[PDB]
RNA sequence: UUAGCUAGUAGGUGGGGUAACGGCUCACCUAGGCGACGAUCCCUAGCUGGUCUGAGAGGAUGACCAGCCACACUGGAACU
RNA sequence: UACCCGCAGAAGAAGCACCGGCUAACUCCGUGCCAGCAGCCGCGGUAAUACGGAGGGUGCAAGCGUUAAUCGGAAUUACUGGGCGUAAAGCGCACGCAGGCGGUUUGUUAAGUCAGAUGUGAAAUCCCCGGGCUCAACCUGGGAACUGCAUCUGAUACUGG
C-alpha cells in the first residue's frame, strides 16, 4: 500500500509536515521511499511555505500510489493558485 | 546574567577608562584611576603571559557587558566566519543593539542602551525589539517609541552623543530621536587600545 | 558482460566439484603494506576436467548444494 | 627599534668548601621583526646582571630569515639535542600557536602566523636552539632557482 | 641482499653531496636512467652519462651551489617492504612546491608538479628537495 | 617496529586502570562504616586523619576518610563515599560525602560550604 | 596460558519436502570439508547512519532521532 | 495560547568556587606538626599570603563546585609519529620450512597501480549559502560532502604473473 502522506517535522506548535511517498505500514516519521515535497502551515505571507513535485507525483498516484486528504488538498490548491 | 555590582572597579582593574559611567564629569575626579580596586591597590605585581591575556578578555567583556558564555559563543562564530578572527569577534560585538543604540547616542551608557533596549523602546525597521545581543543587519532603521519619545533621559543622552565622538557608519537624527545602520567598522574606526591578538590565543589554547 | 572471477584450484578429491583458490592484493587497512587474501570458493563442475593447481575461471550461479554457489566457465592450464 | 623578551630565568648551584654557591642564569631572543632573530644566553650572580648578560651575547651572533609574508616559506623541522621542533607556514589571521619558548623567538623574528608543535623534550634552552636552527635551514624560492637554475616558474 | 637499487641510488647522491665528490658512479638500469632523467630536466645534477654494454654504470655528475650540496635532502618514499601509491587529487607537495617528488605513472617516470598537469598519479618513487 | 611485524602483530593499547574501583562508574556509592578510627599519616605529616572502614552497596569493603571538623560517625552509620585519594593515607581512597544521608555537616564553617553540606547561614 | 575441528559431517545419484535454490530431508555412493590468512573452544557484545574527542590519522562510544535484527514470564510447538 | 494594550510601584528576583606555585586574585586574627588542607609539588612544631574565621580581591553566574566516565595534551603502542652500546629493550649461536623481500634485459598479461564514465553511498546529523520563530538555541530550502563499494572502457612507467 503506497502512499503519499505528510510527515510532521519541525519543532513543537511550528509543523514543518514533509511529502513523501512511503509504504503505509511504515510509521509517520519512519522508513520512506522518497521524499516529494514540503508544506509549511505557519504561511507567514512574506515567503512561500510549500513546494510540491508534481512530475514525481504523477509518476507515483498513475502508477499506483495513493494521495491522502491533506496532500490531495496541496496539490488542488497549488494547481488554482499558480 | 548582567552586572550589578560597582561599575568603576571595572575601569579600575584594567587601569583605564571603560565608558561604564555616563561621563558628565571627569572620571579622575569621580574616582582614583591609576589604583587597583581593594586593599591592595597601591601595589601593581608583574603579570604574566596568561594574565596579560585574561585582562584583555576581561576588558573586552565588560566594556560591551557580555558574559562569558555569550562571549565564547561569539569567538566560535568569529572563528567559523571567514576572514580574521580578531576583527570578526569585535564586528559582532558592534552588531549588538546595545552597542548600536548606544554608539548612536540614546542612551548615555550601555546599560541605559540596556534599559532601552530590553524596556521595549527600541525598534528596529519598525519591530520592537528587546533583546540586548540582537544583531544588526546593515541598511536597518532604530527609531524611538512613542511613548518613549517624552523622556528626560533619552533627549539628556543626545547631548552627550555630540560631547563625544561620533561614529562614522552611524547616521542620526536627533530632530526625531532616529538613527541607520550603513554597515558595519572595520576595526580601522574603532580603538587601538583593544588588543584583539591576545583573545585568540586565549581561547586558542 | 557476465561477472566472472579467476582462482587456482586447491582440491578435486570430492566428485563432481571443486575447491579454487582466489588470490588478491588488498591495502592493509592502517598500516598500508599490499597484503594478499585468500577466498576459497567450493565450485561444481561437470565431467571433471579440473585437476590439482590449475587456474581456472568460475562464475556465481544459484546454491547447488550447502556449501556451492559457483561454476565452472574455462579452465586455462592442464598437465602440471 | 627592535624587540627584545626574556624566555626563562633560572637558578643554578655550584657547591664549594662553604657550602653552595648559588648563580641566576637568563635565556632571552632578540629580533627586529622582520626576519633576524638571535638568542642570549648569560650567568650571573643576580638578575638584572644576568638578563643584561644575555642581552648583548642576542645582539651578536644575529642570523637572517627569508619570509614570505609573515609566516614562514614552507613547513620545516627543527631538531636539537633533546629538542623535536615542527613548524608549518599557516593562513593570513590565524596568528601564532606554539609553545612558550617558540612565541616569543617566532613573535620577535617577525612571524604571525605559524602552527608550531614541540616534541620530544621541553627545556627551553635547546627549543629556543632547535627553533633557530629550522629558521636558518628553511629557504626562499629565489635562492632556489638560483640554487636549481631554473629560475622563478616554480611559483 | 641488495633489495632496493633504488634506494641505492638516491643514498649514492646524498653521500656524494654530503662528500663534496665531483660524480658518482653505480650499476645502471631502466628506472635508474628515468630518475636519473627527471632530476636533469629539474636541475638537480650537471648531467649523467651511461656506459659500457654488459655492465652498465651510470656516471652522475653532482651539482653544488656556493659551498652547500644542491640537494637539501632526497629521500624513498615507495619501498619494497612498503609500496606507496597516490592518486591525482593527493599527490604530494614536498616543501610546498619548492621541492619534486618522482611519480611513477602509466606514461612514464616524472614530478609530482608535471604529472598534476597530465592529470595521471601514480607511484611515489622519491622525494628530492 | 617493521610494518609487517606491526600486521603480524598490531600496536596493543595500553589498558588505562581507574583509581576507585569500588565506585565502578558511579559518581557517588552508599556504605555503612563497619569500623570508625584514627589513624597516622606517613611522614612527614603528623597528625590524627579521621578514617572509616566502611561496606559498600556492591559487598566492597573500602576505608575512606572523613573530611572537615567535626563528625557524628558512630559505627554502622549509613553515608555516601566520592572518588579521591588521602596521599599521606595508603589506601585511603576515598572521600565521605559531607551533608548527605546520616553525615553531619561541619559546624561553624564559613567558607566552601558546599564543599562540607554547610548550609546558608540566615544572615 | 584455546591447535586441531567435523560423521548429514563434505560432495554425487535418486525419492520426498518448500512460495522458491539448497543435506532442507531420507536411502545409496565417494572420502571428503574447515584450520596458523586462527578452524574449534572460552570471555564479552545488538549492528549501522551517527555521537564525543582529535589538526589529522585515530581513540572511545551506539542514550535521544531514523534503518535493520532479535525477543514478549521461562522452554517448546504448531494453527489461522 | 503566543502576542498586544492598561495599571501600580524599585517595588517580587545573586549565588557558588577560589586567592603558596602550576593559575587569574592578599592582608589581619585564631591556632602551633595539633586542628586540619591537599589534583601535583606539599603546608602546619609561635610574622602560616597554603589550616579556621574576617576584610579585600578574582573567576563564573541562575548557576557555581565536587565526584564519576570519554578523548585530548600522551610522539606515553609512534600508520601519519618512538626506540633497543651504557636509561626498559639484539634471542648464547647457527641451520632452516612457511611467510616477508628481491639483481638485470626483451616480450606478453593486465592482478596490484592510475585515468575516465555509470550505478549506488536512505533521510536526519556534520559543513556552506540562504529562509522563519522579535534575537538566540531551534526549525528549515538548496548545495557540498559521505572519494567507500561495484561494474564497464582505457594506460602500461613501477610491482606481480
Ligand atoms: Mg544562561
Ligand atoms: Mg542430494
Ligand atoms: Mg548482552
Ligand atoms: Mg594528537
Ligand atoms: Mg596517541
Ligand atoms: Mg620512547
Ligand atoms: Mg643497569
Ligand atoms: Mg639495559
Ligand atoms: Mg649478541
Ligand atoms: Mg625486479
Ligand atoms: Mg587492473
Ligand atoms: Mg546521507
Amino acid at each position: 500500500m503506497v502512499t503519499i502522506r505528510l510527515a510532521r517535522h519541525g519543532a513543537k506548535k511550528r509543523p514543518f509536515y514533509q511529502v513523501v511517498v512511503a509504504d503505509s505500514r511504515n510509521a509517520r516519521n519512519g522508513r520512506f521511499i522518497e521524499r516529494v515535497g514540503f508544506f509549511n502551515p505557519i504561511a507567514s505571507e512574506k515567503e512561500e511555505g510549500t513546494r510540491l513535485d508534481l512530475d514525481r507525483i504523477a509518476h507515483w498516484v498513475g502508477q499506483g500510489a495513493t494521495i491522502s486528504d491533506r496532500v490531495a488538498a496541496l496539490i488542488k490548491e497549488v494547481n488554482k493558485a499558480a | 546574567a548582567r552586572y550589578l555590582g560597582p561599575k568603576l572597579k571595572l575601569s579600575r582593574r584594567e587601569g583605564t577608562d571603560l565608558f561604564l559611567k555616563s561621563g558628565v564629569r571627569a572620571i579622575d575626579t569621580k574616582c582614583k584611576i591609576e589604583q587597583a580596586p581593594g586593599q591592595h591597590g597601591a601595589r601593581k605585581p608583574r603579570l604574566s603571559d596568561y594574565g596579560v591575556q585574561l585582562r584583555e578578555k576581561q576588558k573586552v567583556r565588560r566594556i560591551y557587558g557580555v558574559l562569558e558564555r555569550q562571549f565564547r559563543n561569539y569567538y566560535k562564530e568569529a572563528a567559523r566566519l571567514k576572514g580574521n578572527t580578531g576583527e570578526n569577534l569585535l564586528a559582532l560585538l558592534e552588531g549588538r543593539l546595545d552597542n548600536v543604540v548606544y554608539r548612536m547616542g540614546f542612551g548615555a551608557t550601555r546599560a541605559e542602551a540596556r534599559q532601552l533596549v530590553s524596556h521595549k523602546a527600541i525598534m528596529v525597521n519598525g519591530r520592537v525589539v528587546n533583546i540586548a545581543s540582537y544583531q544588526v543587519s546593515p541598511n536597518d532603521v532604530v527609531s524611538i517609541r512613542e511613548k518613549a519619545k517624552k523622556q528626560s533621559r533619552v533627549k539628556a543622552a543626545l547631548e552627550l552623543a555630540e560631547q563625544r565622538e561620533k561614529p562614522t557608519w552611524l547616521e542620526v537624527d536627533a530632530g526625531k530621536m532616529e538613527g541607520t545602520f550603513k554597515r558595519k567598522p572595520e576595526r580601522s574606526d574603532l580603538s587601538a587600545d583593544i588588543n584583539e591578538h591576545l583573545i585568540v590565543e586565549l581561547y586558542s589554547k | 558482460k557476465i561477472r566472472t572471477l579467476q582462482g587456482r584450484v586447491v582440491s578435486d578429491k570430492m566428485e563432481k566439484s571443486i575447491v579454487v583458490a582466489i588470490e588478491r592484493f588488498v591495502k592493509h587497512p592502517i598500516y598500508g603494506k599490499f597484503i594478499k587474501r585468500t577466498t576459497k570458493l567450493h565450485v561444481h563442475d561437470e565431467n571433471n576436467e579440473c585437476g590439482i593447481g590449475d587456474v581456472v575461471e568460475i562464475r556465481e550461479c544459484r546454491p547447488l548444494s550447502k556449501t556451492k554457489s559457483w561454476t565452472l566457465v574455462r579452465v586455462v592450464e592442464k598437465a602440471v | 627599534e627592535l624587540q627584545e623578551k626574556l624566555i626563562a630565568v633560572n637558578r643554578v648551584s655550584k657547591t664549594v668548601k662553604g657550602g653552595r654557591i648559588f648563580s641566576f642564569t637568563a635565556l632571552t631572543v632578540v629580533g627586529d621583526g622582520n626576519g633576524r632573530v638571535g638568542f642570549g644566553y648569560g650567568k650571573a650572580r643576580e638578575v638584572p646582571a644576568a638578563i643584561q648578560k644575555a642581552m648583548e651575547k642576542a645582539r651578536r651572533n644575529m642570523i637572517n630569515v627569508a619570509l614570505n609574508n609573515g609566516t614562514l616559506q614552507h613547513p620545516v623541522k627543527g631538531v636539537h639535542t633533546g629538542s623535536r621542533v615542527f613548524m608549518q607556514p599557516a593562513s593570513e589571521g590565524t596568528g601564532i600557536i606554539a609553545g612558550g619558548a617558540m612565541r616569543a623567538v617566532l613573535e620577535v623574528a617577525g612571524v604571525h602566523n605559524v602552527l608550531a608543535k614541540a616534541y620530544g623534550s621541553t627545556n627551553p634552552i635547546n627549543v629556543v636552539r632547535a627553533t633557530i636552527d629550522g629558521l636558518e635551514n628553511m629557504n626562499s624560492p629565489e635562492m632556489v632557482a638560483a640554487k636549481r637554475g631554473k629560475s622563478v616558474e616554480e611559483i | 641482499s641488495m633489495q632496493d637499487p633504488i634506494a641505492d641510488m638516491l643514498t649514492r647522491i646524498r653521500n656524494g653531496q654530503a662528500a663534496n665528490k665531483a660524480a658518482v658512479t653505480m650499476p645502471s638500469s631502466k628506472l635508474k636512467v628515468a630518475i636519473a632523467n627527471v632530476l636533469k630536466e629539474e636541475g638537480f645534477i650537471e648531467d649523467f652519462k651511461v656506459e659500457g654494454d654488459t655492465k652498465p654504470e651510470l656516471e652522475l655528475t653532482l651539482k653544488y651551489f656556493q659551498g652547500k650540496a644542491v640537494v637539501e635532502s632526497i629521500q624513498r618514499v615507495s619501498r619494497p617492504g612498503l609500496r606507496i601509491y597516490k592518486r591525482k587529487d593527493e599527490l604530494p607537495k614536498v616543501m610546498a612546491g619548492l621541492g619534486i617528488a618522482v611519480v611513477s605513472t602509466s606514461k612514464g617516470v616524472m614530478t609530482d608538479r608535471a604529472a598534476r598537469q597530465a592529470g595521471l598519479g601514480g607511484e611515489i618513487i622519491c622525494y628530492v628537495a | 617496529a617493521t610494518v609487517n611485524q606491526l600486521v603480524r602483530k598490531p600496536r596493543a593499547r595500553k589498558v588505562a586502570k581507574s583509581n576507585v574501583p569500588a565506585l565502578e562508574a558511579c559518581p557517588q556509592k552508599r556504605g555503612v562504616c563497619t569500623r570508625v578510627y584514627t589513624t597516622t599519616p606517613k611522614k612527614p605529616n603528623s597528625a590524627l586523619r579521621k578514617v572509616c572502614r566502611v561496606r559498600l552497596t556492591n559487598g566492597f569493603e573500602v576505608t575512606s576518610y572523613i573530611g572537615g571538623e567535626g563528625h557524628n560517625l558512630q559505627e554502622h552509620s549509613v553515608i555516601l563515599i566520592r572518588g579521591g585519594r588521602v596521599k599521606d593515607l595508603p589506601g585511603v581512597r576515598y572521600h565521605t560525602v559531607r551533608g548527605a544521608l546520616d553525615c553531619s555537616g561541619v559546624k561553624d564553617r564559613k567558607q566552601a560550604r558546599s564543599k562540607y553540606g554547610v548550609k546558608r547561614p540566615k544572615a
